[PDB]
């Protein structure tokens, strides 16, 4: 069957019940609270199209989890820019969609492993806000090998 | 609230980065997908990331992964800059990582030298907390401090050479050619009991909880209560000398110069299984409750199932006597007169590594220890070597006796996480007998 | 070739 979601910015989405119920948030508001349509104040139409697209792809992907190797399709699906990834994390959390949260978060982690402090800055922006003294300490305290 | 306190108080406002701007749960969730090497590099990015990366539970989990069980609490503070709230689990990881590093590549500090047993052999060695016990064919044992190198006591009593020993914090047990065992108070040095029953040398023993089992050149074993000093049971059935024994509280396993390994239920003094197959003397033994593993002069090592008595694996490829083996979670490490050490998976029979190569031992291996990272081996070549258990590669000589090729030998070793203890000496006066104790702790 | 120390026989 099909059910109605309302994005934060007022746009309605017709969704297959079994794909939508991957969001525990939606499932709850649907089954326990009987909301029709389901209003999602923290998710606009844009990211909500992407969330539904992801769920639709994994509507059978029986979790399963497999946290280890990030699927090929998902990796292309997040060739997306930094802003969007950030929203996808927030929407996955809001909507409670464990698979999407995990994937998107691993994807950010991967932008960290294993660069040097400096290379992590040139990726994430970040100003070195340490004094001369502090940076001496941090380098010393977080020394790897030697 | 570590993180809450530090954010609210160091005040790292206006960063323009991704993870600074996430809810903090989600920033921590992201950080959870990283290995420690990366966490330590992330921590050097900026104040904010540093505060996040120093989260206590993130590191508790990282520690449980390396099997680090206690957090570590430091003290010298300072209050250096504006306040930082260190994670005990984090500094525990880092402690362990520096210790590891120190064993692999840290400058070799001059070891403490504990001279004793002049002109005699150190036949057994025990190391428990900060106490070392050396036993000798001079008829004595000495108890030493691993911390200071002082000899604390000298256990005189046996009228015969000491050849076996066990220790559990403050109880020491010794076995001698004078045909007895003795139980001792380590702190005071008094002999609390003398155990009669054997008629010939007490060659091996194994202690579990309040009972020791001894094996003897008389071909028997005896099980003894350590508190009462009474001999509970007598195990008769071997035909030649019992050289090696293991006891887990439930079954005794013994190996003898009749080529046999026997499995016993002590309470009923009954031999449940005679494990036959070795075509020569059995010298070494291990047992984990499910598997018995026996080393022979046959050059074979056999693995057996205690429950049925069936040979599961006959592990081959050593060329001479397997003198000592250590077994831990289905990994077996064997040291051999052929100068080689091997590492085996006893579930599969796979020989995972053979320790050799250009820095191989030149002569028989006398002893060994291992953990999930290293093997430590000793030899009559006068070295103690550190090897990488995962790659099987030589790392370095921890000890290199100058007299190594003229008579100096390392008879045996014990190691803690932090310390290595070596019994050393010679049959010709080229190396005075003594223990060497090396420290790999780090300042922390 | 070489075995470890062992107690003297009788």
């Amino acid at each position: 069957a099909s059910i109605k979601l309302q994005s934060s910015d007022g746009e309605i989405f017709e969704v297959d019940v079994e794909i939508a119920k991957q969001s525990v948030t939606i499932k709850t508001m649907l089954e326990d609270l009987g909301m029709d349509p389901v209003p999602l104040p923290n998710v606009n139409a844009a990211i909500l199209k992407k969330v539904i697209q992801w769920c639709t792809h994994h509507k059978d992907d029986p979790g399963g989890s497999g946290t280890d190797d990030i699927p090929v399709w998902d990796q292309e699906f997040l060739k997306v820019d930094q802003g969007t990834l950030f929203e996808l994390i927030l929407a996955a959390n809001y909507l409670d969609i464990k698979g999407l949260l995990d994937v998107t978060c691993k994807t950010v982690a991967n932008m960290i492993k294993a660069k040097t402090p400096e290379e992590i800055r040139k990726t994430f922006n970040i100003k070195n806000d340490f004094t001369e003294e502090e940076e001496a300490q941090v380098r010393k305290e977080n020394q790897w090998c030697e | 609230t570590q993180v809450k306190h530090m954010m609210q108080v160091i005040e790292p406002q206006f960063q323009r980065d991704f993870i600074s701007l996430l809810p903090k749960e989600l920033a921590l969730y992201v950080l959870s997908f990283l290995e420690p090497k990366d966490l330590l590099q992330a921590a050097q990015t900026c104040r904010y990331w540093r505060i996040l990366a120093e989260d206590n539970l993130l590191w508790r989990e990282k520690c449980k992964e390396e099997g680090i069980d206690e957090p570590l609490h430091i003290k010298r503070r300072k209050v250096i800059k504006p306040g930082f709230i260190h994670s005990p689990w984090k500094s525990a990881y880092i402690r362990q990582h520096r210790i590891d590093t120190n064993w692999r590549r840290g400058e070799l500090k001059s070891p403490k030298v504990l001279k004793g047993h002049d002109d005699h052999v150190i036949t057994c060695l025990q190391f428990c907390g900060n106490r070392i016990v050396s036993g000798s064919d001079d008829n004595t044992l000495k108890v030493w401090s691993a911390v200071t190198g002082k000899c604390l006591r000298t256990l005189v009593g046996h009228t015969g050479g000491v050849w076996s020993s066990q220790m559990r914090d403050n109880i020491i047990i010794s076995g001698s050619t004078d045909r007895t065992l003795k139980v001792w108070n380590a702190e005071t040095g008094e002999c609390i009991h003398t155990l009669y029953g054997h008629t010939s040398t007490v060659r091996c023993m194994h202690l579990h909880e309040k009972r020791v089992v001894s094996g003897s050149r008389d071909a028997t074993l005896r099980v003894w209560d350590i508190e009462t000093g009474q001999c509970l049971h007598v195990l008769m059935g071997h035909v030649a000398a019992v050289r090696c024994v293991q006891y887990d509280g439930r079954r005794v396993v013994s190996g003898a110069y009749d080529f046999m390994v026997k499995v016993w239920d002590p309470e009923t003094e009954t031999c449940l299984h005679t494990l036959q197959g070795h075509t020569n003397r059995v010298y070494s033994l291990q047992f984990d409750g499910i598997h018995v593993v026996s080393g022979s002069l046959d050059t074979s090592i056999r693995v057996w199932d205690v429950e049925t008595g069936n040979c599961i694996h006959t592990l081959t490829g050593h060329q001479s006597l397997t003198s000592g083996m250590e077994l831990k979670d289905n990994i077996l490490v064997s040291g051999n007169a052929d100068s080689t050490v091997k590492i085996w998976d006893i579930k599969t029979g796979q020989c995972l590594q053979t320790l050799q190569g250009p820095n191989k031992h030149q002569s028989a291996v006398t002893c060994l220890q291992f953990n999930k990272n290293f093997v430590i081996t000793s030899s009559d070549d006068g070295t103690v070597k550190l090897w990488d258990l995962k790659t099987g590669e030589f790392i370095r000589n921890l000890v290199t006796l100058e007299s190594g090729g003229s008579g100096g030998v390392v008879w045996r070793i014990r190691a803690s996480n932090t310390k290595l203890v070596c019994a050393v000496g010679s049959r010709n006066g080229t190396e005075e007998t003594k223990l060497l104790v090396l420290d790999f702790d780090v300042d922390m | 070739p070489e075995v470890p120390p062992t107690p003297p026989g009788s």
